Order: structure tokens, then sequence, then C-alpha cells
């Protein structure tokens, strides 16, 4: 389903291409008074591609927050699960360099949940927001 | 859209039900089967709360010393904590007052506390009656529930509680 967020970038520099081409038209009138008719129906159409973007980039905003979350969420419960197997080990029976590598994991497990809760703070960020 | 953000944690020793508490009330599950949990873990349930929709961050901790570290580590972003024990075990409820110190040492000093007697579903098996219970929590001026995460026994109750307590000092 992220396949819909690539599909909105592509949309979104179609709109940043013709809001490009209506910007220079739209400051192209104004910057002489050569016309105030055309004028207002670009600036009409600029002001909702500024929008359109901004819905857009928005929407993109909490896709890509959703897919890294997913992502973090399914590496925390693979490792999670990889290192119950581990531990569930008793520690007279490993290679040091493994017992030292359990320590480096469970550093690791402890670094995707503080990644996150990164993530929450980041989402109640965007949402101060309307 | 949602509109607040509530942090929550849970602590107790190993075994009283903190995961299935937490698991409860987040996911409507609960395993019988013991799975230790590994250092720190947090989830996410929005509730619906008096007409208004509150996003809980409920931080789950390993109740075992070797993760104790790591666990106090988390103490100090709680707006609100869990204090659990489980009222077949009276060892883990003797321990409820090395927990309290932890929370004051470690904690915001307005940090909100509830004490849980969990397991309340295992009649036979009691081993700290809910006299005891509410009257420690009297002496620590500590809301008290006793709960089952297996019967669902006043698991919502819990939270719903303990985060309209939050909103309160709101409004
Ligand atoms: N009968 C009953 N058993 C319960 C209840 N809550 C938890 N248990 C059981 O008690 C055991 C431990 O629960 P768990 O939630 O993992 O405990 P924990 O406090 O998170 N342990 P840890 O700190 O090691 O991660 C499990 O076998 C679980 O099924 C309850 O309300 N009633
Ligand atoms: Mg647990």
């Amino acid at each position: 389903v992220v396949g819909e967020l690539a599909a909105l970038e592509n949309e979104q520099k179609q709109i940043d291409t013709r809001a490009a081409l209506v910007e220079k038209r739209l400051r192209y009138l104004m910057d002489t008074g050569r016309n105030t008719e055309e004028e207002e129906a670009m600036a009409q159409e600029w002001f909702m591609l500024v929008n359109k973007k901004n819905a857009l980039i928005r929407r993109m905003n909490q896709l890509s927050l959703l897919e890294k979350e997913h992502d973090l969420e399914r590496r925390y419960e693979l490792l999670n699960r990889e290192l119950r197997a581990m531990l569930a080990i008793e520690d007279w029976q490993k290679t040091e360099a493994q017992k030292r590598r359990e320590q480096l994991l469970l550093d690791e497990l402890v670094a995707l949940v503080n990644k996150r809760d990164a993530l929450v703070r980041d989402l109640d960020a965007q949402e101060k927001q309307a | 859209t949602y509109d607040y953000l509530f942090k929550l944690l849970l602590i107790g020793d190993s075994g009283v039900g903190k995961t299935c508490v937490l698991f409860r009330f987040s996911e409507d599950a609960f395993n019988s089967t013991f799975i230790s949990t590994i250092g720190i873990d947090f989830k996410i349930r929005t509730i619906e709360l008096d007409g208004k929709r509150i996003k809980l961050q409920i931080w789950d901790t390993a109740g075992q010393e070797r993760f104790r570290t790591i666990t106090t580590a988390y103490y100090r972003g709680a707006m609100g904590i869990m204090l659990v024990y489980d009222i077949t075990n009276e060892k883990s409820f003797d321990n409820i007052r090395n927990w309290i110190r932890n929370i004051e040492e470690h904690a915001s000093a307005d940090v909100e506390k509830m004490i849980l007697g969990n397991k309340c579903d295992v009649n036979d098996k009691r081993q700290v009656s809910k006299e005891r219970g509410e009257k420690l929590a009297l002496d620590y001026g500590i809301k008290f529930m006793e709960t089952s995460a297996k019967a669902n026994i006043n698991v919502e109750n819990a939270f719903f509680t303990l985060a309209r307590d939050i909103k309160a000092k709101m409004d």
C-alpha cells in the first residue's frame, strides 16, 4: 500500500512543474500591469495549486510516518523474538563473543523503541497544525 | 486526528501481569504463556473519553532486576505510573514499598500514581486480601484498583481513570 506514497510524489512534481509556470506567468503580469483579468485567473489557480500541494504533502507526511512505524515495529518484533530465543539459552553454553553480541542486540532493541518513540513525538508535531 | 498525548508507565515484579494488563487494554488480547519482557516497550491506544479523543502511550517495563537500570531511565517522562502486584503472590505485594521508592526518586514529583492488585480472578490462591491492598493505597494517598487482565476486570477502568485523572489537571 506504500505505492500510493510513490504515486503521490510524482503527482507533487507535476503540481510543482505547473505551479512553476503559473507563478512565473502570474508574476509576469503584475511586474508589468500587462493584464489584470487573465491575472486573477492565474492567481485563482496558483492559490488552487498551492494548497493542493499542501494537502498532498500533509498526506505524504502521514504516509511516510506510517511506513517508518510499521518498519520499526516489525524490526522490533523480529529482534525481540530473536533475542528471546538467545537469552533462553544458559550462559555457560555460549562463546563470550555471543554473550557480548547479545548485549549489543539488547542495546539495539532499546534503540528501536527509542526510534519508535521519536516518531510519536514527530506525529504530534505535524498535528499541532490543523 | 487526535486531541491528546499522555505517557503512562507500568512497573512491578516480573510475573505480576504488567504486559497482560497492557495487552488487554491495547489489543483486547490475553496470553496465558509467560513471555517475559525484555528491557522496555510501549503501546498506543487512542480512546474515546468524555466526548473527547485521547491517545495513550503506555510504557511497559521488564520486571527482572537484570533490566532494572534500563527501565528506571524511563521514569521521568511518565505523567502517570501503575505499580502492579500479583494478588496471588505475597512477595510481589511486599515489594510495592520499594517500587514506590523508585518512582519518588526518579519520576516527576507530581506524577500520578496508582496501585493495581492484578490477577483478582484467582480466588483459590489469593495471598493478599483486597482490604490489605485498599488500605495500603489509602496510606500512600494513591488510588487502588484490583484488576484482572485475564477476566478483563477493571483494566479499562484503571487506565480510563488514570487518564481522566490526568485530564483533570488540565480543565
Ligand atoms: N490468572 C491470571 N493470570 C494473569 C493475569 N495477568 C497476567 N497473568 C499471567 O501471569 C503471567 C505473567 O504475565 P505478564 O503480563 O507477562 O507479566 P509481566 O509482569 O509483564 N512480567 P515481566 O516483568 O517479566 O515482563 C502470564 O502467564 C499471564 O498469563 C490475570 O489477571 N489473571
Ligand atoms: Mg512483561
